């Protein structure tokens, strides 16, 4: 199918307590493969997937060099942004940056993206055309025009359509055992007596990959979405994911309820009944 | 400034079975800012040997972290996750419900 | 692989 590479950068100022904390992570699809943490002792970009560990010294020296440079950029950004917003020097602030690319089933360039946020809200983002910018506010406008004049977009476009997809394809090849698999969810239902006249039916999906999945409860067919407690998909910690969905049901009515599971790794949608 | 309250889930990596090795997880997501204290408790006392994933975030810019530790479930041992964040007036405790 | 550039706000 299609695939994606994404890099996530977070920088947090710590006034009067040294330089800001910088953390970087890389993902291919739903699999993390690298990280950098400015408070760690190594000071190198580090592997977080078995299929990336043997990439070689050049690869590791290079990402380390570039990620430190990202760290310095965010450090200047925090200083700049505080100025744009005329803010106190004592408070901690946060810059976030995401960029990456998608390829299609044919592994051809599909799209690219490059976005910042300041204190948890949109700041400036690259448009889908990869040539123009969207500025959230007045502060960002200054960035907008500065990047327009510096031809910043063109150079981002060169990376996104080249290096970014070039290496995405290389990683998909290296880790094709991990990255080009789908693990179908192992599903089951549990029953718990909430009272003498009520019970919890919980529908479980376990050990699946990728993260995308739909769990829906129905009574006679009518979506019980409004009465469904649904948890966020969560990491099991071994590279697989978990999700569940529960309804409170009148005792005696269990047979009216079905759980429907859609996932990429399933040949067909699953319909679980209690019986 | 924007603040988002952490959602919290406590759970084992594998279906729990007494006397069999496993991992205790506390997954906190949708929070902001990233400053967060997370502890796993065994019978109300903090566990020393705990690691966490590398800070990442979602489409809405909110942060998520996985905290985890190796453990073996026993019928009578109780586990919880204690989470503190600026959006919480007091630290929040969520018990591991090994059923469900 | 990360971008080699140095873009700044």
């Amino acid at each position: 199918g299609s695939h994606s590479m994404r890099y996530f950068f977070t920088s947090v100022s710590r006034p009067g307590r040294g330089e800001p904390r910088f953390i970087a992570v890389g993902y291919v699809d739903d699999t993390q493969f690298v990280r950098f943490d400015s408070d760690a002792a190594s000071q190198r970009m580090e592997p977080r997937a078995p299929w990336i560990e043997q990439e070689g010294p050049e690869y590791w020296d290079g990402e380390t060099r570039k990620v430190k440079a990202h760290s310095q950029t965010h450090r200047v950004d925090l200083g700049t942004l505080r100025g744009y917003y005329n803010q106190s020097e004592a408070g901690s602030h946060t810059v976030q940056r995401m960029y990456g690319c998608d390829v299609g089933s044919d592994w051809r360039f599909l799209r690219g993206y490059h976005q910042y946020a300041y204190d948890g809200k949109d700041y400036i983002a690259l448009k889908e055309d990869l040539r123009s910018w969207t500025a959230a506010d007045m502060a960002a406008q200054t960035t907008k025009h500065k990047w327009e004049a510096a031809h910043v977009a063109e150079q981002l476009r060169a990376y996104l359509e080249g290096t970014c997809v070039e290496w995405l394809r290389r990683y998909l090849e290296n880790g094709k055992e991990t990255l080009q698999r789908t693990d179908a969810p192992k599903t089951h239902m549990t029953h718990h007596a909430v009272s003498d006249h009520e019970a919890t039916l919980r529908c479980w999906a376990l050990s699946f990959y990728p993260a995308e999945i739909t769990l829906t409860w129905q009574r006679d067919g009518e979506d019980q979405t409004q009465d469904t407690e649904l948890v966020e998909t969560r990491p099991a910690g071994d590279g697989t994911f978990q999700k569940w969905a529960a309804v409170v049901v009148p005792s005696g009515q269990e047979q009216r309820y079905t759980c429907h599971v859609q996932h990429e790794g399933l040949p067909k949608p699953l319909t679980l009944r209690w019986e | 400034m924007i603040q988002r309250t952490p959602k919290i889930q406590v759970y084992s990596r594998h279906p729990a079975e007494n006397g069999k090795s496993n991992f205790l997880n506390c997954y906190v997501s949708g929070f902001h800012p990233s400053d967060i204290e997370v502890d796993l408790l065994k019978n109300g006392e903090r566990i020393e040997k705990v690691e966490h994933s590398d800070l990442s975030f979602s489409k809405d810019w909110s942060f998520y972290l996985l905290y985890y530790t190796e453990f073996t479930p026993t019928e009578k041992d109780e586990y919880a996750c204690r989470v503190n964040h600026v959006t919480l007036s007091q630290p929040k405790i969520v018990k591991w419900d090994r059923d469900m | 692989k990360l971008t080699p550039l140095c873009v700044t706000l």
